[PDB]
């Protein structure tokens, strides 16, 4: 139920 | 300025229950936490599948400790390296993206405590994680004091009590917010006589008998997360421990475990002068 996150932090 | 609440001791405000920790010094049964009531708090977040690892504390703008066992578990296969994990650092809702509030952070490397006993006990159960840039500091966001030796000394005596939060399970359901619960350090003997694991000094138990009527405790996704006191003497919080492991939760008659901070002190001073 974890709201998506910036992209930029998962590269 | 570690163990200083921006939104408490800085405003001169005291929390809901500081106090019950104050009169001793002679998540299961918690409640919500305030906001920023504990702003060292940090939850380890896992990318693919994204979800919550276990819970961490600040120490330093660029430092963060957990328990060894949330990196590195072989019965469980379990192996994390720096480039499967976030830190996030701010946090109050479990699951939502608290835009404008909390950082997210990347791994440099990890240090995993050489001596950490994953075989036997939990032994050593402590870990280092370095950021790769500092986060900076802000109202919900603060690093916690390690203690010295004679904090320890006064502070960690049984039946004083101490503090525990985390995003963890609530029975042995996952709550909305960050729970806290405040709970009494046990005899040693009591520690002992509950388990049929070896205890080491490197341990200490906390909780209510089955006869005190309160009750409490820590629980899955909690691990890694911090124990801490407030000073009487110069009103810091200091972690006292690192939640470790327990035979369930919140069970009459047993008790949770906690990494022995000072007592590895030591090594975490060693890795953080060597490595900045
Ligand atoms: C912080 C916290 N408080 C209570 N728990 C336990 C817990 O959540 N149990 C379930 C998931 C069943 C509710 C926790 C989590 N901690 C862990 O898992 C760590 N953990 C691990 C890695 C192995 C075994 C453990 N409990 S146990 O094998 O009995 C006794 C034990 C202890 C140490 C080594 C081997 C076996 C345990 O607690």
């Amino acid at each position: 139920d974890f709201e998506e996150i910036p992209e930029e932090y998962l590269q | 300025d570690c163990g200083l609440r921006p939104l408490f001791e800085k405003k001169s405000l005291e929390d809901k229950t500081e106090r019950e920790l104050l009169e001793s010094y002679i998540i299961v049964e918690g409640s919500d936490a305030e906001i920023g009531m504990s702003p060292w708090q940090v939850m380890l977040f896992r990318k693919s599948p994204q979800e919550l690892l276990c819970g961490a504390s600040l120490i330093s703008d660029r430092w963060v400790l957990t328990a060894a066992h949330c990196l590195l578990y072989p019965p469980w296969d379990k192996n994390f390296t720096e480039n499967d994990l976030l830190v996030r650092i701010g946090k109050h809702s479990r699951t939502r993206y608290e835009r404008n509030i909390e950082k997210i952070s990347m791994l440099e490397k990890i240090y995993i405590h050489p001596r950490y006993n994953w075989r036997e006990n939990l032994d050593r159960d402590i870990a280092l994680m370095k950021l790769k840039k500092p986060v900076a500091f802000s109202d919900y966001i603060h690093p916690v004091c390690l203690p010295d030796r004679e904090t320890a000394a006064s502070l960690l005596q049984a039946g004083y009590k101490g503090r525990v939060t985390g995003w963890g399970n609530l029975k042995e359901g996952q709550p909305s917010v960050l729970q806290v619960v405040n709970l009494p350090i046990v005899e040693r003997p009591v520690c002992k006589d509950s388990t049929r694991i070896r205890i080491t000094d490197n341990m200490f138990c906390a909780g209510y008998k089955p006869d005190e009527g309160k009750r409490g405790d820590a629980c899955e996704g909690d691990s890694g997360g911090p124990f801490v006191m407030k000073s009487p003497f110069n009103n810091r919080w200091y972690q006292m421990g690192i939640v470790s492991w327990g035979e369930g939760c919140d069970r009459d008659g047993k008790y949770g475990f906690y990494t022995h901070v000072f007592r590895l002190k030591k090594w975490i001073q060693k890795v953080i002068d060597q490595f900045g």
